[PDB]
């Protein structure tokens, strides 16, 4: 065959960790692009913290809900989004209201 | 009043821009630092369409460039007439297009379109009564089909009542300067009929005729080619920077042009064009300007005229003339070519007579006709997009940027609803 | 009349003030050895305010330098501008702050606090109409939080009328020049919310990025850093020093800025601010000026004020300008923005226009404006307390110098009511 496995690009948001005003960048998340879930925090670091967040960088990725640590990227699912933190804990404010 | 913000995009939009104020600038009277040597007050009067006046007696262009890498932004500034622009309006990235348009509209570009558009809404605010924007891209490449495109829809979801107009580039026929061409082409396309008001498709294929067969010129290079563009889009504007007899600007164009809120794709057209030694065997008269107009060896995009009917016909003139010699003259082309015009539109002409000609000549014109001759123009893109579909080849570099086969599917059906309606006003009755 | 009394205290406060003396000593033209080689009599009018006539046609600047150990006082003296300063007023222990408040305040304070205030004492009496002190330290440190604190104290207990206003930096969000920096501010702004009047928070990272970006500096010093301060303190009492057609001072500011007897944090800004090239693309009106003291590139607290509301705004002027040029901007940016302000105090700008510029320029600035949006330099600093108070950490250094846990109870508590005021004023109806 020629018509291959569709190397397909998941459409994730990630809002940051706190900054209510702000709206979280839709990634072309793939296996192909990242081979490791270690080299998409590099990805996430500079296009993520500008001037006002994150000192500590990128370490913990949690759920929109949030309730539990996102592991490697086979924990990702199409079209759901992810509050991206740098410590163990988590702000509980309206992520999701007015996309 | 009515002042205009010029936005540039890609390689291609850059280097046509960046002679485009070089012919501004002639016009006006602009030395390369950006003071004043004219000579006649009528320059400086309406200046404020493309300039603003800083502290000094300093003009600088109203002008915002945009690239995804700085290997062309590096070429504006070290050229001439470079250092006329404001050193903050070159908003550019660093991860390049790569000749994407889903890099270049999807990805790539949402790091830059919220960076442009600060600059964008800092000269609307700057201007007393907008008048419109205007583009200039290409829908070959990565950036001009990406990248503008982005644009357009961000501008008229905050601004939907201003014109927008682009001078989009269409890849010739013959020739290919890019593999991927067909689908750049077709997912632009897309945008543009939803989101524009007047587009004026230019073929390259077209610009080598004109210098080989009519200039006379050996060695055509693009200094040569973007020259005819840029005096295209200077005569557009020219009434509204200038006294005129009777006067149309870029409000009225889009109201007499286009009769159906779709079908608003034009092809330019400028005259006269002599050669080097051939400018003494000719006799500048109206009648003259006016049969060399309407020829298929002048046109610029690549479809000779007599394939389909005209709809309409702008023809801006410069120069003092006779209103009764223009108006002898574009009623003599519309009754013997009857059969090339259509019918249930009489009276399909619109005339815009200025006062003040290009620097050098005496008189000029410039041709806006609306035809259906650009069916053929969207036969081939919709073509050679499907023999490249069909297989699904050159795709894997597009879905893994966030895209699907269904948004192939409605951009390619988007554009055979284009040319069954170009088929249909072909032959009403 | 109205004398002010300048303090300076820490390795901070010292070096923001000898750039400070320099910038003001190039307003009312003084030389490096004292005497006067003006071209206007109007600086020698209100000259003094912060300055003492001296025999023989020399001025003194009316200052008191204030540090731990003579690292610091060395090099003001022998720097430029050092020797305008008189011999007595180097106040200066030998121990050294060992950057700690408590070494600060309590222990090494107490044996110099009584030797400052002899010399605050002897240029109280020396003034005719005392309009009140200000002081420059700095958050971070240990001199400029806990000597600097002391002083205040002892003044308000014995100048309870007068104003009292600091130039306080607040450390940075993300980098961190001091291990121990949330516990030098916590147990600081305790001290500040009871005992001064207003306070304009400055953070370090803001004025990296004006000369980064907006300046475009490749090497940016701490002479280049502290000249945006300095331009800024003197931008607050220009009315009070100078002629002009709508006058504030530093009473007014304090009436009008601050509406209730707690909420008294501002956060500065200054303009117009161009680069070394840039320069010329760039026409000065009174709307230019406008449209660059309200966006968060220009601020110098590190908060963007879109997350929050403002309350008040001060907006100082200097060069010769249209009143109603003024007033129709004033009005313009409380309309559009009319969500980013606070609905309950109506027309809450406040204007003040002086007449003579500063030396060099034609028109410039001052922002002071009071807001919502430092809710979140005060989240900061009472988290990074917490997360390391909970462990009791760092903690054996500040036992051992008189003080207990309850201490830290108190001041944390109290910034927590802080943080309580800010977010109710923020939803009020
Ligand atoms: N007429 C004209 N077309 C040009 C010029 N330079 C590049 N192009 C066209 O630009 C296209 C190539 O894309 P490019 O300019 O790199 O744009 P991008 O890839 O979107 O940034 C082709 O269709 C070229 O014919 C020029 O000087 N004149
Ligand atoms: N803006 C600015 N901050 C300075 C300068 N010198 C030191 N600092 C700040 O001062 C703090 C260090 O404390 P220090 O100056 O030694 O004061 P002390 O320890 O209380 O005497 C840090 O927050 C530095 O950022 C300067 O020239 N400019």
């Amino acid at each position: 065959q020629a018509l291959s496995n569709e190397k397909k690009a998941k459409k994730v948001r990630f809002y940051r960790n706190g900054d209510r005003y702000f709206k979280g960048i839709v990634y072309a998340v793939s296996s192909d692009r990242f081979r490791s879930f270690d080299a998409l925090l590099a990805d996430l670091t500079r296009s993520l913290s500008d001037n006002i967040n994150l000192p500590q960088g990128v370490r913990y990725i949690y759920t929109i809900d949030g309730s539990r640590k996102i592991g490697s990227m086979d924990e990702l699912e199409e079209g759901e989004s992810y509050v991206c933190s740098s410590d163990n804990f988590f702000k509980k404010v309206e992520y999701t209201k007015n996309v | 009043m009515r002042e205009i913000v010029h936005i540039q995009a890609g390689q291609c939009g850059n280097q046509i821009g960046a002679k485009f104020w070089e012919v501004i600038s002639d016009e006006h009277g602009i030395d390369p630092t950006g003071s004043y040597h004219g000579d006649s007050d009528l320059q400086l009067e309406r200046i404020n369409v493309y300039y603003n006046e800083a502290a000094g007696n300093k003009y600088v262009p109203r002008a915002i460039l945009v690239d995804l890498e700085p290997g062309t932004m590096d070429s504006v500034r070290s050229g001439p007439f470079g250092q006329i622009f404001r050193p903050d309006n070159f908003v550019f990235g660093q991860s390049g297009a790569g000749n994407n348009w889903a890099k270049g509209h999807y990805t790539e570009g949402a790091e830059l379109v919220d960076s442009v558009l600060d600059v964008v809404r800092k000269e609307s605010e700057s201007c007393d009564c907008l008048q419109g924007f205007q583009l200039t891209h290409s829908l070959g490449g990565g950036t001009g089909s990406g990248m503008g495109t982005l644009l357009i829809s961000k501008i008229r979801e905050e601004y939907p009542d201003r014109i927008m107009n682009t001078f989009s580039v269409v890849p010739s026929p013959k020739v290919s300067d890019t593999v991927v061409e067909p689908y750049n082409a077709t997912l632009s396309v897309h945008q543009l009929v939803e989101n524009t008001d007047e587009t004026y498709c230019i073929d390259n294929e077209a610009l080598y005729d004109i210098c080989f067969r009519t200039l006379k010129l050996t060695t055509p290079t693009y200094g040569d080619l973007n020259h005819l563009v840029s005096a295209t889009m200077s005569g557009v504007t020219t009434c509204l920077r200038f006294p005129g007899q009777l006067n149309a600007d870029l409000r009225k164009l889009a109201v007499n042009m286009v009769p159906f809120p779709r079908l608003h794709f034009f092809m330019p057209g400028f005259a006269p064009l002599t050669s080097r030694g051939s400018q003494q065997y000719r006799a500048l008269t109206v009648p003259e300007l006016t049969q060399q107009m309407f020829d298929a060896k002048n046109m610029m995009a690549a479809c000779d005229p007599r394939h389909g009917r005209y709809l309409t016909v702008a023809a801006v003139f410069r120069g003092r003339m006779s209103m009764k010699e223009v108006d002898e003259q574009m009623l003599n082309v519309q009754n013997k070519n009857s059969s090339y015009f259509v019918e249930w539109i009489p009276n399909n002409v619109k005339t815009a007579v200025c006062d003040i000609p290009p620097r050098g000549l005496k008189m000029s014109a410039t041709f806006i006709g609306n035809s259906t001759a650009i069916q053929e123009l969207f036969k081939r893109i919709s073509e050679q997009f499907t023999a490249m579909f069909r297989r699904k080849a050159f795709l894997h570099w597009y879905t893994g940027e966030g895209m699907d086969e269904m948004e192939f599917t409605e951009a390619e059906s988007n554009m055979n609803d284009l040319v069954s309606e170009y088929q249909q006003y072909q032959d009403a009755t």
